[PDB]
């Protein structure tokens, strides 16, 4: 099992992208997903202020700029991963879709309908 | 939270990092892998900008 | 023979329309529903349900 | 109530039939005529319910049925050990709800 | 003790005990507007149950027991079982296609009762 | 196996009262209904009365009709049957018995499964 | 059979047979507002006679027999014609006049009969 | 004679005769909005009574007679002050604490009565 960084695409999608401190980052994890099988790791990011949200085209926004410095205390919960794919599997970071970041969250809940009515056969008469 | 490859500040796995997918045997489908426990990430801007 | 009740514990998958709740913002702001301080869950014994989180409305 | 005021008789292998009269509105009418045995200084056993069915427990040589008015039952292979007054009962609808005839005793010979 | 759906997985006889339970759960501009289709849709629903009780001669009532006989045909099996052994949810599938020919028996039934009472008057 | 035990005086005077109960086991008491058989000191059965699995359906015979009270209690497994009154007609071996109804939502019985071994009363 | 409003140009005791068949059938933002409120108004209609028919103490009927008498002013008819000739479209126009006073009456007469019930218990 | 509310003044038992004057009257798109609002809250309120009288077995009546017993707890009072001295108003705030504890004991009683009946069919 090998770890891969990601393949091309656009910034939005081989980076790793997140909002923090209100400014819009995009950091490269190359160095994340480096290995075969299986201090600190250092990875730089870009910043942006002109932003395109979703997977929309026609709607931009520009992000005012933040005074002072920004510092951001986070927990990784989880990847998103892609199989690149006869001894060995590939690994690589996916993501774009932000259905894979919800769907994450809402897995434990089912909506269901009540339906009230009923009969059954009982030993009575009118 | 909006993000993109690694999934932050969400719930955590309450015994064993688990792997989830539609397909597992389907190269065109991803893997949503949740971990048991966090991995703390430290992000940062380190440029005194003002405004104007 | 025939009974009819009413108020028998029967569901069936539904999709319907959700409502958000919450305890300057981007999303939720002041279209939401306080929360509950004391939300129930009731636990179903003998219930065994299937889910399926990539079908999920 | 119901009736059948007679002693009943056999001797040992011999059949023997306890008949249990009643009315229209009563036995007729509702099929659920039950029968008891009881020796003398017991409490009473179910033998037959409803109208042909026995009990687990109850053992074959005894059966019953019931036509008209009437209903009866039926022992058997006799044995010695079916020296008993027999009963019969009968749901007679709401507002009386039970009702019983006198008890024949069985003698076996 | 149980609340909401406690009694889902319980027998149907252990079951309909808690239909209060149960019956009283029944009950910017695009957002307000889903809202309110949600609360109208709730109170539709509820009254379309109410209205086809009160045709069959069940309003008012949780536990109706009307003059329609039982047709084998649509579940041979004995009150020990449909009421010691299953559950509700386990009859509504056994049952399921046998629903509308009984609805509209009841509706039947109780359209000759109500015709017999006023000559009775 | 089931027992079912009465207890209770077995000599009055007319014009009084008397306790009786029966204690049971070996089987879900709950799930029964109950019932009083007298049985005259040298004559048949006569049914006397009846009570619902759950306590609340008691129903009698016309002659004891306004004297006497038939009652359930399923947390101790007991029946009681009080008697007011009393008269010398009364004298019987008073026989506790399950069965006599149904739930109705269960096959009906309208026989008597199991007997306990009576109780004697005597009105002076 | 006939469906919805099949019977309307019967007569009337051959119509009242059909009771169940109307019954059943009352149950962008600018749009789905306008439709909310085609769904409110349907909803509140029918709660409107369903009020009506408890304070007059015919819940849960399609046929109420009431203890109000009829006065040969409001109609000089015998059945025979009212129940055999007559549609209920016509009738309705007969007796569109005294449609208030009726209504009146029927709610008198229910709450004297529910105080006397009162009394008796 | 007196409209809505008009006997609110009046004592309890002179009240209670005008039940059906106040059960009457229960019965730009966010200006249309708020008054959708508006009316389907007072459906929703309706409803919510009307299944509370519903499961208490009171339904399609105004006077229900019941057959729990009053604790003096709740109100240590004899008829005559309580229908011929006080009024509504005044009741309601005596006995505000124990309004839950008197509805649950309908319920519960609604709910024996109703199996009962079921036994004796
Ligand atoms: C994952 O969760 C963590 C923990 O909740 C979260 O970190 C939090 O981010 C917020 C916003 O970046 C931090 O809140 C800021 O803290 C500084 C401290 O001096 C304040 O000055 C900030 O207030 C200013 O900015 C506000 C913006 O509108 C103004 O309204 C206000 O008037 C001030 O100008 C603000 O409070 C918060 O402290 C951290 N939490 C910790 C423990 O550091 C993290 O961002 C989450 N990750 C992601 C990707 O969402
Ligand atoms: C992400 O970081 C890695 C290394 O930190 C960058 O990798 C370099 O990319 C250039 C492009 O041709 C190569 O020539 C270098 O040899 C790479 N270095 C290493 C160590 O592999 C990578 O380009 C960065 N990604 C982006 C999008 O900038
Ligand atoms: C990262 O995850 C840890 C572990 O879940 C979070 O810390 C916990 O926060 C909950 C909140 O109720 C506390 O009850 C736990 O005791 C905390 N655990 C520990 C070990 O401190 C932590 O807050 C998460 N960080 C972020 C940024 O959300
Ligand atoms: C992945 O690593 C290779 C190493 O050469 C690099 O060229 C490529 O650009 C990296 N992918 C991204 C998105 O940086
Ligand atoms: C990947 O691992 C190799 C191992 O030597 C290392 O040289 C390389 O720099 C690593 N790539 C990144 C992006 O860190
Ligand atoms: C990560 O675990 C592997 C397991 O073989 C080990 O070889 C490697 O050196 C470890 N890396 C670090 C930084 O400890
Ligand atoms: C998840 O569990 C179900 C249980 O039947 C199994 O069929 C399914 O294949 C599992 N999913 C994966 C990714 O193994
Ligand atoms: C899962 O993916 C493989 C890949 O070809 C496919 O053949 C299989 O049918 C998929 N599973 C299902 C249930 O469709
Ligand atoms: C990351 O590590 C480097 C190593 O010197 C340190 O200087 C830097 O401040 C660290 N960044 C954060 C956000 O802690
Ligand atoms: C950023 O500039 C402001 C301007 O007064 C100053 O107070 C602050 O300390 C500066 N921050 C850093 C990290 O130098
Ligand atoms: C669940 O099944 C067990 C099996 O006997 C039963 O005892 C239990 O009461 C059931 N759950 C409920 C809520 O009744
Ligand atoms: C019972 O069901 C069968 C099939 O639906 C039908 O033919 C029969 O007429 C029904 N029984 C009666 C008595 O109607
Ligand atoms: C009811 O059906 C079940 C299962 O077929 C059977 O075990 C039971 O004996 C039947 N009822 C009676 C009369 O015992
Ligand atoms: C029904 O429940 C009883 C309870 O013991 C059990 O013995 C019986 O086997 C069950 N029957 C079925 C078919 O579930
Ligand atoms: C109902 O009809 C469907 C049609 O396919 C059938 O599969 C199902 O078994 C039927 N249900 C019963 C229990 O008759
Ligand atoms: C229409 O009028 C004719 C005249 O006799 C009558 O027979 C027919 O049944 C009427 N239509 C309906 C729907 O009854
Ligand atoms: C019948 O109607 C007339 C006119 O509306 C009225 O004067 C009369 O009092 C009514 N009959 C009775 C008995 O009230
Ligand atoms: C009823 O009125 C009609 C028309 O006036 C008449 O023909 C008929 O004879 C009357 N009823 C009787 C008693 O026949
Ligand atoms: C009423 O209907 C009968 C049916 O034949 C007809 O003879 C009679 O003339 C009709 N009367 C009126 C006035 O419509
Ligand atoms: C009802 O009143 C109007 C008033 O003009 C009158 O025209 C009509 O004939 C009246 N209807 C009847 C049948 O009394
Ligand atoms: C108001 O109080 C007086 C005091 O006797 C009473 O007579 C009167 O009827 C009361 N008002 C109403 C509406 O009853
Ligand atoms: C009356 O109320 C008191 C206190 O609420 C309670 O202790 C008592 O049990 C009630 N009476 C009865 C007979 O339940
Ligand atoms: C009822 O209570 C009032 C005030 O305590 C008292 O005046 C009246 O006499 C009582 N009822 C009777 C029996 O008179
Ligand atoms: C109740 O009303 C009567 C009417 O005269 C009055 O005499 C009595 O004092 C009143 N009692 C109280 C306490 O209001
Ligand atoms: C109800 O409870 C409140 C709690 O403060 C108390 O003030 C009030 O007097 C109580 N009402 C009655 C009449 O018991």
């Amino acid at each position: 099992i090998r770890f891969a960084n990601s393949s091309g695409g656009d910034l939005e999608v081989t980076t790793h992208s997140f909002n923090c401190g209100g400014e819009f980052f995009y950091c490269n994890t190359s160095g994340l997903f480096n290995s075969t099988w299986i201090d600190s790791i250092t990875l730089p990011c870009r910043i942006k202020q002109i932003i395109n949200m979703w997977q929309r085209i026609g709607q931009a926004m520009y992000a005012p700029p933040i005074q002072g410095v920004i510092r951001c205390v986070s927990n990784i919960t989880g990847l998103i991963l892609t199989r690149d794919g006869s001894t060995t599997e590939t690994f690589r970071p996916g993501g774009g879709d932000m259905r894979d970041n919800w769907r994450s969250e809402l897995y434990k809940y089912k909506v269901v309908k009540i339906e009230p009515l009923g009969v059954a056969p009982t030993r009575c008469k009118r | 939270v909006v993000s993109t490859q690694l999934l932050l500040n969400g719930s955590l796995a309450e015994e064993e990092v688990m792997i989830r997918s539609e397909n597992i045997t389907n190269n065109a489908k991803n893997i949503l892998v949740q971990f048991n426990t966090p991995v703390q990430i430290n992000c940062t801007r380190p440029n005194n900008n003002t405004r104007k | 023979w025939v009974t009819v009740y009413y108020g028998v514990p029967v569901w069936k998958d539904a999709e319907t329309t959700l409502f958000c709740a919450s305890d300057h913002n981007v999303w939720a702001t002041h279209a939401c529903v306080p929360t509950d301080p004391n939300p129930q869950e009731i636990h179903l014994e003998n219930v065994t349900e299937e889910f399926n989180m990539w079908k999920n409305n | 109530a119901l009736t059948q005021p007679p002693s009943v008789s056999g001797s040992p292998g011999q059949s023997v039939t306890i008949s249990c009269t009643g009315t229209s509105s009563d036995i007729g009418s509702y099929n659920y005529v039950s029968w008891y045995q009881q020796h003398p200084g017991k409490a009473p056993k179910l033998m037959i319910y409803d109208v042909t069915q026995r009990p687990s427990g109850v053992s074959d040589r005894f059966s019953g049925s019931k036509s008209g008015n009437t209903a009866s039952l039926t022992i058997s292979g006799l044995q010695a050990d079916d020296e008993a007054d027999y009963y019969c009962s009968a749901y007679a609808g709401r507002q009386t709800f039970y009702i019983f005839g006198g008890g024949t005793r069985l003698t076996v010979l | 003790f149980l609340g909401f759906l406690g009694a889902a997985g319980s027998t149907m006889g252990a079951a309909s005990m808690t239909l209060t339970v149960q019956a009283r759960n029944l009950l910017l501009t695009v957002w307000g507007i889903k809202q309110l289709q949600a609360r109208v849709l709730a109170v539709e629903r509820y009254l379309r149950d109410q209205q086809l009780l009160g045709i069959w001669g069940c309003s008012g009532k949780l536990i109706c027991c009307t003059n329609v006989p039982w047709n084998s045909s649509w579940s041979n099996r004995n009150l020990s079982e449909i009421w010691d052994n299953m559950t509700w949810l386990q009859w509504d599938k056994e049952i399921s296609n046998y629903t509308q020919i009984i609805y509209g028996l009841l509706e039947e039934s109780q359209n000759q009762q109500e015709k017999n009472e006023q000559d009775l008057l | 196996e089931v027992q079912l035990v009465e207890t209770g005086g077995g000599l009055v005077q007319p014009g009084g009262s008397l306790k009786l109960s029966c204690r049971a086991s070996g089987y879900t008491f709950s799930s029964f209904a109950m019932s009083w058989v007298r049985q005259a000191p040298g004559k048949g059965l006569e049914w006397v009365s009846l009570i619902n699995d759950r306590g609340g359906l008691t129903f009698y015979v016309d002659s004891v009709k306004g004297r006497f009270t038939i009652s359930r209690d399923n947390s101790k497994n007991t029946l009681s049957l009080q008697m007011h009154s009393l008269r010398d007609g009364d004298t019987a071996v008073y026989y506790c018995a399950t069965g006599g109804m149904s739930s109705a939502l269960q096959s009906s019985k309208y026989y008597f499964d199991f007997w306990g071994q009576g109780a004697l009363v005597t009105v002076s």
